[PDB]
């Protein structure tokens, strides 16, 4: 239910963006931290120049429905993507959120990653990706398997055109 | 020829003075009395002081029939050459009405085509002041051929170097097709343009119309859709031409030079209150444009034609951009035949000259009406879809409010290649209105069932969050951050390199 004024909706927007950014929640974030690991968003915030991150798909949602995916709430489908700068240089980046279903690669998540890579290719900028995952999302079966096929094809498409740096965290 | 060099130099000066006098003092006073500058005054006012370098002042016609053998026709009625505008090299032509009514002699057309070829060869803009009775009748098919060569040349230069036409007097007949083939036509209140004159119209159809009613600036702007700018007089046309040129590059291999950049991208909360949350209330989309572009500056193109859609040049951090925006305060912002043309032409031009396209969306669909269907809205609306799908410049779209079905796609969403799409919290992207939707999905089943199903369909698909859930918009944003969001996208996509399938050309709808 949307607020009656633009001001209300903007405040409403802010509250919703916060929920998404909280990812899997306090307990899981505490567990990530207790393991000596930063969160998906801390990694991007630490890597990119202060305030340069421009996120794409924060509100993106999976469309899968089997084995409980129809009721599951999966913030950003487990990956934070966008563009920013490093020492002023434009870059595109992705960061898997292990707090959201173990960072398992959902179909939509992989689509978000590929679109970000396609933008790096299109604009001729480097691409950096923080990996933190249990692999293809089992509940989505072949839907998530397809996501990886597209990702691998994209990695090769970018190979030798723009630098690609992977960080397994 | 004089006896000495010094003496021949003086002779040359006197001879050049005679040429530049054109049709003589009497005819020049008449031109001025009609509130028109002379061909040479126009070039002198347009170009930087003393930059004009003339070619062909002494060029003469070679025709001889029907009095031409004895006629004295200075520069054959046109002044051509090169100069600079704010330091930028340009080539230009300017018809001299005092000489045989500016009629287009064969040689005149050759001079014009040669100047056009030089503009192409060197990659500079080409500007032309028209003031003529059309093809010179005494030269029959010779003057006819000249026009054939001119039109072909306008097409050769199309999409390569910017072409600006300034109609500053009569433009009787087929000559009008040259301005049509250039990119922008600026018309003064002292100018007229038409394919068939009022007299011939009367003789053939019986219709009574004055030249003013038929093809004056207002008629072409508001009715015909033939021109891009209306100017009160020559001074105004000259100012408009320079302003227009300031947004464009020299040729298609470059992006326009930045001008007076305002690098601030701070938020402006004032943006939150321009678009009413109440769908039944309109507003001027230009108020939004003013708060997002540098210094609130913009040059609206075809401002008096199809006002249900705004097309304007402006700048963001000094970079030229073309803005296409629905105007909710006119015809509820519906797109129609004329606005589709107006938008498509603008999009194709910006794409040709590497000018990014920024869309401000608030469209409820295409205008309903038997005459819209009978007028071929199917093929005209397709022009928008074509232009945007073909365009490769950065395309940034911001949905302010309504975004319904095909009319939304026509405003360049992600599927038509927009590089970044943002939705305000008031964004209403939908395949169609919830009411119309229910009347089909739930045809079967009190009166509250209908109102209930409407709310159901509405919440399920038409909120900014569903659009974002599906990835149709990159983010939902605070209207206050609109400028920064556009500026950042323009910045990241400044290095965009996108290629199309190999082809001579696609088949653009007619
Ligand atoms: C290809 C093609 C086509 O359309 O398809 C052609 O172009 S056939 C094109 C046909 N184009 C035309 O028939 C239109 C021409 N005539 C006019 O409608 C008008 O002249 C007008 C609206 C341009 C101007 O009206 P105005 O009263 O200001 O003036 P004036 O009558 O004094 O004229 C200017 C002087 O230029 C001469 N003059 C004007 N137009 C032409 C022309 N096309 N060829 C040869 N001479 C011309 C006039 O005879 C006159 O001569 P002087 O001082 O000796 O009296
Ligand atoms: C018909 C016409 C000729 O062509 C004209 O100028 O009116």
């Amino acid at each position: 239910k949307l607020a009656s004024t633009m001001e209300g909706r903007v405040e409403q927007l802010a509250e919703q963006r916060q929920v998404i950014e909280a990812g899997g929640g306090e307990r899981r974030v505490e567990k990530q931290h207790s393991q000596g690991k930063q969160t998906a968003r801390e990694r991007l915030n630490n890597l990119l120049d202060p305030h340069s991150f421009d996120e794409v798909g924060a509100f993106r949602k999976h469309r899968t429905t089997l084995f409980g995916m129809d009721k599951a709430v999966v913030p950003a489908d487990g990956v934070v993507t966008g563009r920013g700068t490093i020492l002023g240089r434009p870059v595109h980046a992705a960061s898997q959120d292990f707090t959201v279903m173990g960072g398992s690669a959902g179909e939509t998540q992989s689509t978000k990653v590929v679109e970000t890579m396609e933008q790096a290719l299109l604009t001729g900028t480097p691409f950096l990706f923080f990996y933190d995952s249990g692999g293809a999302r089992i509940q989505e079966g072949i839907d998530s398997l397809s996501g990886y096929g597209k990702m691998f094809f994209a990695n090769v498409k970018l190979s030798g055109v723009v630098p690609q740096i992977a960080i397994i965290a | 020829l004089a006896s000495t060099m010094e003496g021949r130099v003086e002779q040359l000066a006197e001879q050049r003075q005679v040429i530049e006098a054109g049709g003589g003092e009497r005819r020049v006073e008449k031109q001025h009395s009609q509130g028109k500058q002379t061909a040479r005054e126009r070039l002198n006012n347009l170009l930087d002081p003393h930059s004009f370098d003339e070619v062909g002042a002494f060029r003469k016609h070679r025709t001889t029939l029907f009095g031409m053998d004895k006629a004295v026709v200075p520069a054959d009625g046109v002044v051509t050459g090169r100069g600079t505008i704010l330091g930028r090299p340009v080539h230009a032509a300017s018809q001299d009405f005092t000489v045989m009514g500016g009629s287009a002699g064969e040689t005149q057309s050759t001079k014009v085509v040669e100047t056009m070829e030089q503009a192409l060869l060197t990659g500079t803009p080409f500007l032309f002041f028209y003031d003529s009775g059309g093809a010179r009748i005494q030269e029959g098919i010779d003057s006819l051929s000249g026009y054939g060569k001119m039109f072909f040349a306008n097409v050769k230069l199309s999409g390569v170097v910017p072409q600006i036409a300034i109609i500053a007097g009569p433009c009787a007949g087929g000559a009008s097709y040259s301005p049509a083939l250039t990119d922008f036509i600026i018309m003064t209140k002292k100018a007229h343009m038409f394919i068939t004159g009022p007299q011939v119209i009367k003789s053939v159809t019986g219709e009574d119309v004055t030249a003013d009613e038929l093809g004056g600036a207002e008629a072409h702007m508001a009715i015909s859709g033939n021109i891009h700018f209306v100017a009160e007089d020559d001074d105004a046309a000259e100012l408009i031409a320079k302003k227009l040129l300031s947004f464009l590059p020299q040729n298609n291999t470059e992006e326009a030079s930045f001008v007076n950049p305002n690098n601030d991208v701070s938020p402006n909360t004032e943006l939150r209150d321009i678009v009413p949350i109440d769908g039944k209330k309109g507003y001027d989309v230009r108020d939004v444009i003013a708060k997002i572009v540098d210094w609130g500056d913009y040059l609206e193109v075809k401002a008096g034609y199809a006002t249900n859609l705004v097309t304007a040049f402006a700048r963001v951090n000094g970079r030229s951009v073309g803005i296409v925006a629905n105007q909710p305060s006119v015809m509820s912002g519906c797109l129609d035949i004329n606005a589709s043309d107006k938008a498509a032409e603008f999009v194709n031009f910006c794409d040709s000259f590497n000018i990014p396209l920024v869309q401000l969306v608030d469209v409820p669909g295409f205008l309903p009406g038997v005459q819209q269907e009978y007028g071929g809205i199917i093929r005209h609306g397709a022009k928008m879809l074509y232009a945007y799908s073909e365009a490769t410049v950065p395309k940034i779209t911001v949905v302010l409010r309504k975004a319904y079905g095909g009319s939304y796609l026509a405003m360049c969403n992600r599927d038509l290649g927009a590089d970044a799409v943002y939705a305000w919290p008031s964004a209403e992207i939908a395949v169609m209105g919830a009411e119309g939707a229910a009347n089909v999905i739930f045809r079967k089943e009190p009166d509250a069932m209908r109102a209930e199903k409407i709310e159901e369909y509405q919440n399920a698909f038409n909120t900014p969050y569903v659009a974002a859930a599906r990835g149709q918009v990159d983010d939902v944003i605070d209207p206050a951050d609109t400028r920064r969001k556009i500026a950042s996208a323009l910045e990241m996509y400044a290095t965009k390199r996108q290629t199309r399938p190999a082809k001579k050309h696609g088949n653009f709808p007619c």
